[PDB]
């Protein structure tokens, strides 16, 4: 039941700031510490510092002690990161996790992207990819949505609002030239099913506030 | 600081094979305070081994945990298709430092990939471009070509591809190839194919649509 859960990622410009929150839940908040990692695109896994919620006080690794600080609130269970300063090798995945026994993380959130560059949110297009097979053909026919143009990463892709996940690949996002990310998630079904089953692709970009629901359906 | 030296960074191995992963400490490092984590594509490091020796809850026997001298080391004993991750040390002196991770990869026979055809929509005509996604789905190895024709017009440099980690069920790969032309251009020409040539398939296998059903 114990869970953490990191929001406040987006795209920063270059020397700006931003405050990562992160909520745990399902333990007594003051019990543990709590510890940011954070992770850049294809490189290894980075500890920050962390806080004592019972007593207030923060460790930093001496590479961040300047530019972040750690707060925590009791009342709202709740961890923060603020950072300062923030350039183009900050950009990463951040974690928050709990330290437990020993000095182990046994619980991680699912970590937030935190993008330093100096371009401008946008949000994605979604269009349907229909299926391959008519309802009264045989075997399977694969379906999908593609996300276009948006910046910065990522973005989050549930089929029928997560109901549907077995036969799912929501590819990497490829960086087009015009600067702006986009991929394509696919999903295999039998294809006597697209008489029965409504499909809908749920692409939620939180960098923009962009919600958007496609349904699938067979074309022409 | 102490580092941790993790090798390899990289390996491949067969389902059933034994795989060590070694993690060398610069200085002293306490048993108790060196860890071990998984972290599988897309998600948070899960952990695996705590205090050099012991599982942590909800892991499999094969995984064990020892250590030699400042050389810690992380054992699968029986490779897993589900044990496809970058593992992690990570040693606790105050401050914490991990190591910088062992990608392991799954070897397994030749799967043909499925190749299904997708056409722009007419939603995303309307705005001014096209799109057409070629899909390959559910084969090894990953090398693929995928070569786009239209009217047996071989493009070249207007395609781009995009490809997923191997599956933590069976270890195969997808690929999707995007070919995106103006809607001018889309309207100028009838039948759109992608061709695949991989080693799954004894003649190169090709997709194609007429625009206009």
């Amino acid at each position: 039941e114990v869970q953490l859960v990191e929001s406040g990622g987006g795209l920063v410009q270059p020397g700006g700031s931003l405050r990562l929150s992160c909520a745990a839940s399902g333990y007594t908040f003051t019990e543990n510490t709590v510890h940011w990692v954070r992770q850049a695109p294809g490189k290894g896994l980075e500890w920050i510092g962390g806080i004592n919620p019972y007593y207030g006080g923060s460790i930093f690794s001496p590479k961040f002690k300047g530019r972040f600080t750690i707060s925590a609130d009791t009342s709202k269970n709740t961890a923060y990161l603020q950072m300062n300063s923030l350039r183009a090798e900050d950009t990463a995945v951040y974690y928050c996790a709990r330290r437990a026994g020993a000095y182990y993380f046994d619980y991680w959130g699912q970590g937030t992207l935190v993008t330093v560059s100096s371009a401008s949110t946008k949000g994605p297009s979604v269009f349907p990819l229909a299926p391959s097979s008519k309802s009264t053909s045989g075997g399977t026919a694969a379906l999908g949505c593609l996300v276009k143009d948006y910046f910065p990463e990522p973005v989050t892709v549930s089929w029928n609002s997560g109901a549907l996940t077995s036969g799912v690949h929501t590819f990497p996002a490829v960086l087009q030239s015009s600067g702006l990310y986009s991929l394509s998630s696919v999903v295999t079904v039998p294809s006597s099913s697209l008489g029965t089953q409504t499909y809908i692709c749920n692409v939620n970009h939180k960098p923009s506030n962009t919600k958007v629901d496609k349904k699938v359906e067979p074309k022409s | 600081d102490i580092q941790m030296t993790q090798s390899p960074s990289s390996l491949s191995a067969s389902v059933g094979d034994r795989v060590t992963i070694t993690c060398r400490a610069s200085s002293s490092v306490s048993s108790s305070y060196l860890h071990w984590y998984q972290q599988k594509p897309g998600k948070a490091p899960k952990l695996l081994i705590y205090s050099t020796s012991n599982l942590a809850s909800g892991v499999p026997s094969r995984f064990s945990g020892s250590r030699s001298g400042t050389d810690f080391t992380l054992t699968i004993s029986s490779l897993q298709p589900e044990d496809f991750a970058t593992y992690y040390c990570q040693q606790y002196s105050g401050y914490r430092t991990f190591g910088q991770g062992t990608k392991v990869e799954i070897k397994r026979t030749v799967a043909a990939p499925s190749v299904f055809i997708f056409p722009p929509s007419d939603s995303q005509l309307k705005s001014g471009t096209a799109s057409v996604v070629c899909l390959l789905n559910n084969f090894y190895p990953r090398e693929a070509k995928v070569q786009w024709k239209v009217d047996n017009a071989l493009q070249s440099g207007n395609s781009q591809e995009s490809v997923t980690e191997q599956d933590s069920k069976d270890s195969t790969y997808s690929l999707s190839s995007t070919l995106t032309l103006s809607k001018a251009d889309y309207e100028k020409h009838k039948v759109y194919a992608c061709e695949v040539t991989h080693q799954g398939l004894s003649s190169p296998v090709t997709k194609s649509f007429n625009r206009g059903e």
